[PDB]
């Protein structure tokens, strides 16, 4: 039956603006800082911590530290 | 192998790179000037067309020579500083040439980052291999010489 | 009762539908559904005759594809691919049952495309040849792209199909380079010889890098997950069901089968890399699922997070970790299919996806509310559910291997209990918005029946996962024991 | 002018004669070669008739097809007979006749 | 060469050229601009002849 | 499946594909379908026989290449 | 018929049939007794019959083509490689003739001289494939070149046809001059024209050195001429313009038939005679350029004929990677790729001629084809995916075997560039498939049904393409045998 | 909650990843394809010029390759090509 | 036509036209529904996605706006069309298309009446 | 010395045809003329090489190249005539409809 | 509120290449290309799909500067098509594609010019 939602123009515009955020990127200072912190620095720190955990396991086992990329 | 071939002291390397970049830029500028048509009002006259061609030759030669010289110089200085040659030794030199020379031409940081990344990837891509089209040496490709075993 | 027969069952129905006029929509629907159900029963009969003791591939069948160059077609199963075969064969009839009401507009091409996709899936999962496995791996690209483009809701389906095709093509092409290099090195593409042959450490690293790129295109990782939410949003509900419970599982299957045992040293070298990628993807994708406005996007990002949990559970090279990875693969296929079915039901009733319009569906759709609550619980991995079984086994393996990555993965529990609850409350709990939506209808008989097998499967695999676990311990043990000889 | 009849590939069957004359090859035509000639000529004539209906020249089209088919069928029959007589083909019957 | 090139092909070219009645400024271009590229290509070909 | 019946099925499918390609009914001119099945059967049989012959020729040429490379050694 | 001419029965029959067809067509088209009938259809049917008959002659007389080995050695040498190449060429010519029949009646193109030139050019390509000397090579190349000049400029009042004819004229004459200079340099610095003599003189000594600089230049110029003949990017600029301007049957014939003949000629002049790493390096650079610029330019095209031309350029680049490896597997891959590309091009141009009834020009014209002509939409999408290299279809077989030959080649750079280009150039095929299936244009271009001549050929080609992955052993074995028989 | 949209989605998923992914790739490939298509100017003189450059480059880089390799480097040549392509 | 537009009768795709429709110089845009006893005089156009019920007559030069339902012996607007009702026009068009396909299968390419006329000729002589 | 002078002259004629093609941008008949000059240089090279090498292949192939050049000149002037009649002018900017 | 078509009728004028004055009648919302095709001074088969991708400047019309101010300015795609598909690669600054000229009562009475027709067959 006639079950279609009563579409609101402003709600639809909000949805389209949300799904079209790729046009609004401008490499501003905030965007650059966020990319450099949460896109590079945090993954690098996580990788270093994981490698450190593996190397600590190697030291406790007495083996020779493993080789990672 | 390539290092063992010739001595090629770094200053001479840089001079040779700058000279060949200048030659290639001159050739490319001549090609571009002859490819692009003259305006309608300039069809009757020939001296303005020749002057425009010469200016394009000079511009392209100068920019290509600058790119080559900067790239080779940065690579040589990095090699001297690190006392060794690696993939990143010439990869950084390509980025500097694009960021400084091509970046100044575009008058924008984004072009410098874009052009520098493209040159750095190209320099590293060729240096990733042995700068050889074919990387297989065990294949014979031709049976000419007999062998005992 | 053979794998060749299993592969050929969709082909006969597909041909029959191709040679039937489009005006006989009732006959087309009935024949397609009958073929799908017959194939499902045939796969079940294959199940009641599976030996979980041996490590060799069970129903090996050889066909002469190329007499030279050793690229003969080998069809076989060992225990890991088997549940995926069953999952695809079960999920295909659900896709036909979904479009039952308006199938005349869809046409027979819809059922034909889904049957061809089923044929391709069974061919992929039943394969002991690397080159032919890649052939069907990239064959699955045609039907899904056509489905997304043709039966998409809006004009963004074109961009979604383009992104899907280009990403998968790039990955498959690099995999093809690696596979051809392996073929030239070994003299054959046979899986047994490829497993029993050595590779140089540099060669192992390069081949593993190519395979990882190819499979990480399929299983969404941090840089290459952005094509998946758009694909689910723009694909129809059945296409989303397939892409969520079938193709990503294909990718992780290919990765687990051809990367971990073939290149042990490379996997050990790159293990922290995938751990950090998976932890970052889980955290970031759960957090970006929290702030979403589209239902399809929410479940697609949940798919990304759970697939990254799967790939964080494989390199925990132990029985618990790998078994949990496989179990959560099956469970997430079922749960993603069910959640996308719920969202498709909502879209079919009310042609919108934004949760702003929805709210207070308890008063009008109580059966749908109960089903949605159960499947949000399954996505949340409540204890007593297959997703919980898989997630806890994965976390056990991750804690036995690397405590830091285990804790990072376990941080996903809090985030997955956040967006699931908050979405469920938005859509189902609250008061009706009569200005937006004022006509409602609860789940009908067809949809209720469609949801029945999902509930039964989830409950059976959660309460008593012994059958599924015991059907794969031998293969898991042999896979972990492949590299070593001690 | 010097002419050499030697072929690169050796015949796989006994050779009745390396360079049989044209009249001998024509006289070697068995019933199968005549069937070849007849079938080719008939195919050509039928094709010519069926294609010349639209232009309106049925007689001329059949005549042209007949010349083309006669040439092609005679060439094919001569080819088969010569290949048999030089041992390139399974010439059991004329090998027996020679023996 | 006389009979064919001088006779046949050259009377053909002459007939077609005169019958066209091509006017100036319809086929007209300054040659100074192409002098550098012509010189470079000719010098490359001459160097190859040298080698 | 036999080669003859595989070829018959292929020819029937090709004929019905051609019929459907011009918006004609699938089974228009059934005698053309019979001719198509016959042509497909003979095509598959001849293809298999010619494949066997060319495989024998390829084996012969591989043996020739092996002998030629064997003649390298002193 | 004296027994030496057993070696030339196919060519002699095709020449005599061409003469008979020309005489019949002229005498019954200049006839006032009738209404000056359009004899294009009758002459085309008779030419297709003649092509079939000479194909039968060449196929049945497999060992008889070798008769008078030393007598014909000056002009041409026939073996299994040339036998299979000529069989494929005759099949392609027959398909092109059959699929262009409906163009004649509907478009009123009623010049039987088109069919006469088809037959004469086919004989020229036969002579080229058999050719074993620097003179017969040039004669056959020039014969097909003049035939193709007349073919491209066939539509006299058409501005596009005249411009395409003039361009193809000038550029082909330039390439002929370059190839002639190369032949002259080789003759002057070698003393030899026969391929056997060139092989004997050249083997054992590399072409890159102080000695044999003239030989190197001659070989390079001949390679330049051959590369122009196959539309490599350094010399490709004619292919799109003439392919668009010339009538669609003419451009289909140009895209299908000359490729195999020129590539067999290249194999017999370069792989056998002047085999040396510098030629493979030249063709490696040409293949890189061909793939890269074909993909880049076809991404920006919006016309079906131009897109087909650039796809042909890219697939020639892939055939060039197969050549530039220059091994047994490399040559086998080259032959596999040529066969698959010829089949796919026949398929695509048959579909294009089917859509020519309503004068399809742009990619958008075939929009909403999934509704008006469903099975045609699926067929053309299958062809586009085959061009892409999707596994289940025939194009992927040639694709991965080319890449395998490149991996055993040692040319990792070449293989990586090829695969990146394969990913890049998928976009315009996908755009075509989108236009048929995904778009919902405001207005639709309804397409008239096909003719049976195109329909049967299209059905057979589509069945071969779709079901080739079930049985590629015959083609693989044949190409391997041809590559092995190139030398011994 | 802010990280879910301000960083993870807008700054990474719809930001750097997409700008350096499908969006920027699409724009760059569109402009590169347009520039390549500009080469086919429809001029017989342009086509003959392209043929002449092809022949001259082949001659210079193969026949004169001894002195050319003694002077220039492959890395430098390809870097100049890329810089010309911008 | 009275509207100076081209007067050829054009009926675009997905247009259902009832039993006793009297159409003259109409310009029916695609996806239209027209009931029986409907008359469309010269110069009339029914725009895309529109419905005219049974018995409606449009005067020459009168247009039926897109997305609307019209009725009455003089054409008059009744109510706007919801999207769900609009989407059903192609479904109706393809439904009568399927019924037409069902009707189509009963006719062989060539009639057998020539046998009857030959029998009549033989009976006469 | 004579061979050196003849080869130098032929190479200079080849380069001069190249220069004609290069300089004649808006002129097309002179481009065809430069192509014909290239053909003449090729013929002269073949003849002088035959004379120097005491081999008759150069003369044979020079005669064949003459025949081919004459035929291609006939065809080319046909194309020129039909083009000029179609567009009414020989200017290059009227022959740029395909791009 | 009779909802006739005379309100949607937009009447404009066109001078074709040889200078003959023509009267062109087209509906509002229907493009100038469609109006000219209906009038008969543009080949209907030359331009069928009213799309920028399918337009090869066969719908090009020169419009007066005092009329260019009444319709939206040329898009980048339109300018690119005009530049590429021209005798000389220049912009005429008075010509616009007939596909993108949406007729309306604001443009009613506009005078356009049809240049020399171009061939389109293959
Ligand atoms: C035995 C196998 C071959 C059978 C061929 C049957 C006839 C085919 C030609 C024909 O009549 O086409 C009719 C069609 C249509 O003819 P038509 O339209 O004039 O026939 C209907 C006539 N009215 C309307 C008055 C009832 O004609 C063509 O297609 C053009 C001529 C084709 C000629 C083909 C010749 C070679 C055929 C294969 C030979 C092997
Ligand atoms: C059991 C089946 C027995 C069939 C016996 C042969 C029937 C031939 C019918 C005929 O005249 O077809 C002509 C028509 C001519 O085509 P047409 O386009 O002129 O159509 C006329 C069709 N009829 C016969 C109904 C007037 O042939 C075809 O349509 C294709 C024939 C293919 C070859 C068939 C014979 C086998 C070889
Ligand atoms: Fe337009």
């Amino acid at each position: 039956g006639g079950m279609e939602a009563n579409k609101n123009k402003f709600i639809e515009d909000w949805g389209t603006a949300r799904e079209n955020l790729e046009f609004n990127f401008r490499w501003t200072r905030r965007n650059l800082a966020l990319v450099g912190i949460f896109g590079i620095a945090i993954p690098v720190l996580v990788y270093k911590g994981i490698v450190r955990e593996f190397h600590m396991q190697d030291e406790d086992n007495g083996r020779p530290y493993r080789k990672f990329m | 192998r390539r290092y063992l071939e010739d001595e090629d002291t770094p200053f001479m390397k840089t001079i040779k790179g700058a000279t060949t970049g200048l030659v290639a830029g001159t050739i490319w500028g001549t090609v571009v000037a002859t490819w692009y048509d003259v305006p309608r009002v300039e069809r009757s006259v020939a001296l303005p067309g020749l002057i425009r061609t010469f200016k394009m030759m000079g511009n392209y030669g100068l920019t290509f020579a600058a790119i080559g010289g900067v790239y080779i110089g940065v690579e040589q200085l990095l090699q001297n500083y690190r006392m060794k040659r690696d993939l990143v030794n010439g990869a950084v030199g390509g980025f500097v040439a694009g960021a400084t020379i091509l970046g100044y031409k575009g008058r924008s940081i984004k072009t410098a980052l874009s052009a520098g990344s493209a040159l750095a990837f190209t320099s590293a891509y060729i240096d990733f291999g042995g700068q050889t089209l074919k990387h297989d040496e065990g294949k014979e490709y031709a049976a000419y010489t007999t062998k005992k075993r | 009762f053979d794998l060749s027969g299993l592969i050929l069952c969709p082909v006969l129905g597909s041909i029959i539908l191709i040679f039937i006029p489009n005006s006989r929509i009732r006959l087309i629907r009935l024949i397609g559904l009958c073929a799908s159900l017959i194939t499902f029963l045939y796969s079940l009969v294959l199940w009641i005759q599976f030996d979980p003791s041996t490590a060799k591939f069970q129903f090996v069948e050889s066909l002469r594809w190329l007499p030279y160059e050793n690229i003969n077609l080998n069809l076989g199963i060992d225990g890991l691919s088997f549940f995926f075969v069953i999952l695809t064969t079960f999920l295909i009839p659900i896709c036909i049952l979904v479009g039952w009401s308006g199938m005349r507009s869809y046409g027979k091409e819809y059922i034909i495309a889904f049957l061809i996709c089923e044929f391709l899936m069974i061919a992929v999962f039943c394969m002991l040849d690397l080159l032919l496995f890649y052939v069907f791996f990239e064959s699955v690209l045609i039907p899904m792209f056509i489905i997304i483009g043709v039966w998409g809701s809006r004009q963004r389906k074109i961009k979604a199909a383009y992104q899907f095709f280009l990403y998968t093509l790039l990955g498959s092409v690099f995999m093809l380079l690696a596979i051809l290099l392996i073929l030239f090195q070994t003299g054959t593409a046979d899986l047994q010889i490829s497993l029993t042959t050595e590779f140089s450490e540099r060669r192992q690293i390069f081949l593993w890098i190519a395979f990882f790129a190819a499979f990480a295109v399929k299983v969404p990782m941090v840089p290459v997950h952005i094509w998946l939410p758009e694909a689910h949003v723009e694909a129809p509900t059945a296409g989303s069901v397939i892409l969520a419970g079938i193709l990503s599982k294909l990718g992780t299957y290919g990765f687990l089968r051809f990367s971990i045992p073939m290149f042990p040293e490379a996997t050990l070298c790159f293990t922290p890399f995938i751990y950090t990628l998976s932890a970052i993807a889980i955290i970031y994708t759960s957090l970006t699922t929290l702030r979403q406005i589209d239902l399809k996007k929410i479940i697609a990002y949940s798919s990304v997070a759970h697939m990254n949990l799967v790939t964080i559970g494989m390199f925990s090279l132990n029985i618990q970790g790998i078994g949990g990875s496989i179990l959560l693969m099956l469970s997430h296929g079922l749960v993603l299919s069910a959640l996308f079915l719920c969202v498709g039901v909502l879209y079919d009733r009310h042609k919108t996806r934004l949760v702003r319009y929805y709210g207070g569906l308890v008063s009008t759709m109580p059966n749908f509310s109960t089903i949605f609550f159960f499947f949000t619980l399954a996505n949340m991995s409540l204890p007593g559910t297959s997703s919980f079984i898989g997630e806890f086994l994965i976390s056990v393996g991750a804690f036995q291997r690397n405590s830091l990555v285990a804790t990072l993965a376990a941080l996903g529990m809090i985030l997955g209990a956040a967006y699931s609850l908050w979405l469920y409350n938005r859509v189902v709990s609250g008061n009706l918005k009569a200005d937006f939506l004022h006509k409602f209808s609860d789940l009908n008989g067809r949809e209720v029946f469609i949801f029945i097998p999902f509930l039964v499967g989830v409950v059976r695999m959660g309460v008593h996962p012994k059958v599924f676990l015991d059907r794969m311990h031998t293969y898991v043990s042999n896979l972990v024991q492949h590299g070593k000889f001690n | 002018m010097n002419t050499d009849i030697t072929a690169s590939t050796k015949p796989e069957y006994p050779v009745v004669d390396r360079n049989p004359p044209f009249t001998k090859v024509v006289g070697n035509f068995s019933t199968l070669d005549y069937l070849r000639f007849v079938t080719i000529t008939g195919v050509s004539v039928t094709v010519g008739y069926l294609s010349g209906i639209k232009p309106g020249i049925r007689g001329p089209s059949m005549v042209t097809g007949g010349l083309i088919g006669v040439m092609g069928g005679f060439m094919y029959a001569y080819q088969n007979s010569a290949g048999r007589l030089m041992g390139f083909f399974p010439n059991d019957d004329e090998v027996a006749r020679h023996n | 060469f006389l009979v064919v090139y001088i006779g046949a092909i050259a009377v053909l070219f002459l007939f077609v050229v005169m019958m066209f009645h091509i006017q100036i400024a319809e086929i007209h271009e300054e040659v100074l601009r192409y002098l550098p590229v012509s010189g470079i290509i000719g010098l490359i070909l001459w160097w190859e002849m040298f080698f | 499946l036999s080669a003859t019946t595989i070829g018959a099925l292929l020819g029937l499918g090709t004929q019905m594909y051609s019929n459907a390609l011009r918006k004609l009914p699938y089974m228009r001119h059934p005698w053309e379908h019979v001719v198509g099945m016959g042509l497909g059967a003979v095509f598959v049989n001849q293809l298999l026989k010619w494949e066997a012959q060319v495989e024998q020729d390829l084996d012969k040429m591989l043996e020739k290449a092996k002998a030629a490379n064997e003649r390298r050694y002193i | 018929m004296f027994n030496l001419f057993l070696a030339v029965y196919p060519e002699i029959f095709i020449i005599n049939a061409t003469f008979i067809l020309l005489i019949h067509g002229v005498v019954f088209s200049t006839s006032k007794k009738y209404d000056y009938p359009p004899l294009v259809s009758n002459v085309g049917w008779l030419g297709l019959l003649s092509v079939l008959i000479t194909l039968l002659l060449l196929a049945a007389g497999a060992p008889l083509l070798t008769i008078a080995h030393l007598f014909r050695n000056n002009f041409f040498r026939r073996d299994n490689f040339t036998y299979f190449c000529q069989i494929l060429l005759l099949l392609s010519t027959a398909g092109t003739i059959s699929m262009c029949f409906d163009f004649f009646e509907q478009e009123r193109f009623d010049a039987f001289e088109f069919i006469v030139l088809i037959l004469l050019s086919t004989c020229s390509m036969l002579f080229m494939i058999s050719a074993y000397d620097l003179i017969a090579m040039y004669l056959a190349i020039e014969l097909q070149s003049l035939c193709f000049y007349v073919m491209a400029a066939s539509k006299r009042k058409s501005e596009f046809s005249t411009e395409a004819g003039l361009k193809y004229l000038i550029l082909g004459a330039f390439s002929s001059g370059i190839l002639l200079f190369g032949c002259s340099m080789i003759y002057g610095s070698t003393g030899a024209t026969h391929f056997d003599q060139l092989a004997k003189i050249l083997t054992g000594y590399e072409l890159a050195g102080a000695r044999s600089s003239g030989i190197f230049m001659g070989i390079l110029f001949i390679a330049v001429g051959s590369l122009f003949k196959i539309t490599a990017v350094p010399f490709h600029m004619w292919a799109p313009d003439i392919y668009e301007g010339s009538p669609t049957p003419v451009t289909a014939f140009l895209s299908i038939a000359p490729k195999i003949s020129i590539f067999a000629n290249i194999l017999r002049v370069f792989i056998y005679g002047s085999y040396g790493a510098t030629l493979q390096q030249i063709f490696c650079f040409c293949s890189i350029a061909s793939m890269i610029l074909g993909a880049l330019a076809a991404m920006a095209q919006t016309k079906v004929k131009r897109l087909l031309a650039y796809s042909s350029i890219g697939h020639v680049g892939y055939i060039c990677i197969g050549f530039s490896c220059g091994t047994i597997e490399g040559i086998q891959s080259l032959l596999i790729g040529i066969f698959i590309y010829a089949l796919m091009t026949i398929d695509a141009f048959a579909i294009v001629l089917a859509l020519r009834q309503t004068r399809v020009k742009y990619i958008a014209d075939l929009g909403a084809l999934a509704k008006t002509n469903p099975i045609l939409a699926i067929t053309f999408s299958i062809t586009m995916f085959s061009y892409v290299g999707i596994p289940p279809l025939a194009g992927f077989c040639s694709k991965f075997y080319l890449f395998f030959a490149a991996l055993g080649c040692g040319a990792y750079f070449l293989a990586s560039v090829g695969v990146v280009t394969s990913v890049i150039g998928c976009f315009y095929y996908i755009r075509l498939v989108k236009r048929m299936f995904f778009d919902t244009p405001r207005t639709w271009i309804l397409y008239e049904p096909m003719d049976r001549d195109k329909s049967l050929l299209l059905a057979m080609t589509s069945s071969f393409i779709t079901l080739f992955f079930l049985y590629p052993s015959p083609l693989f074995s044949v190409t391997h045998q041809m590559a092995l028989s190139l030398y011994l | 909650l802010r990280f879910g949209y301000e960083v993870s989605f807008e700054a990474l998923d719809k930001g750097a990843i997409e700008i350096l992914g499908p969006y920027g790739i699409s724009y760059t490939f569109r402009r590169l394809a347009e520039r390549i298509s500009q080469l086919q100017s429809g001029f017989v003189y342009h086509y003959a010029f392209a043929m002449l450059l092809g022949l001259t480059l082949f001659v210079t880089f193969f026949c004169m390759w001894d002195s050319l390799s003694s002077w220039v480097d492959n890395r430098s040549s390809f870097i100049l090509i890329v810089s010309s392509f911008f | 036509s009275p509207t100076g537009l081209p007067a050829d009768t054009s009926i675009e795709r997905y247009v259902t036209i009832g039993a006793y429709s009297l159409l003259r110089s109409c310009t029916i845009e695609p996806e239209c529904i027209i009931g029986q006893h409907s008359i469309l005089m010269e110069g009339s156009l029914v725009e895309t996605q529109s419905i005219l019920e049974a018995g409606s007559v449009v005067p020459p030069g009168r247009r039926i706006p897109s997305g609307e339902l019209w009725a009455g012996n003089p054409a008059r607007f009744v109510r706007t069309l919801t999207h769900e009702e609009i989407l059903e026009i192609p479904k109706l068009a393809v439904a009568i298309n399927d019924l037409s396909r069902d009707h189509y299968s009963e006719f062989l390419p060539y009639s057998t009446v020539y046998l009857e006329v030959e029998k009549f000729k033989k009976s006469l002589g | 010395m004579d061979l050196i002078k003849y080869f130098t002259f032929s190479m200079i004629i080849f380069i001069l045809g190249i220069w004609g093609i290069l300089l004649n941008r808006r002129n097309i008949l002179i481009m065809l003329m430069s192509i014909e000059l290239m053909l003449l240089a090729v013929n002269s090279n073949f003849l002088v090489f035959s004379v120097s090498l005491d081999d008759m292949m150069g003369q044979l192939f020079a005669l064949l190249v003459l025949t081919v050049a004459a035929a291609e000149s006939a065809i080319g002037l046909a194309i020129f005539v039909i083009t000029f009649r179609v567009r009414g002018t020989i200017a290059v900017e009227f022959i740029n409809s395909i791009q | 509120s009779s909802k006739k078509v005379s309100d949607r009728i937009v009447r404009l004028s066109a001078i074709d290449f040889e200078g003959k004055k023509h009267e062109v009648v087209g509906l509002a919302g229907h493009t100038l290309l469609k109006a000219l095709i209906n009038t008969g001074l543009i080949d209907p088969d030359s331009h069928r799909l009213e799309e920028i991708d399918a337009c090869s400047a066969h719908c090009e019309v020169n419009i007066a500067q005092e009329w260019l101010d009444k319709l939206p300015p040329r898009s980048y795609d339109e300018e690119y098509v005009l530049v590429r598909n021209s005798r000389a690669r220049v912009l005429n600054k008075h010509s616009r594609l007939g596909c993108q000229v949406l007729l309306d009562h604001n443009l009613q009475g506009m005078v356009v010019a049809l240049p020399e027709p171009k061939p389109w067959d293959t």
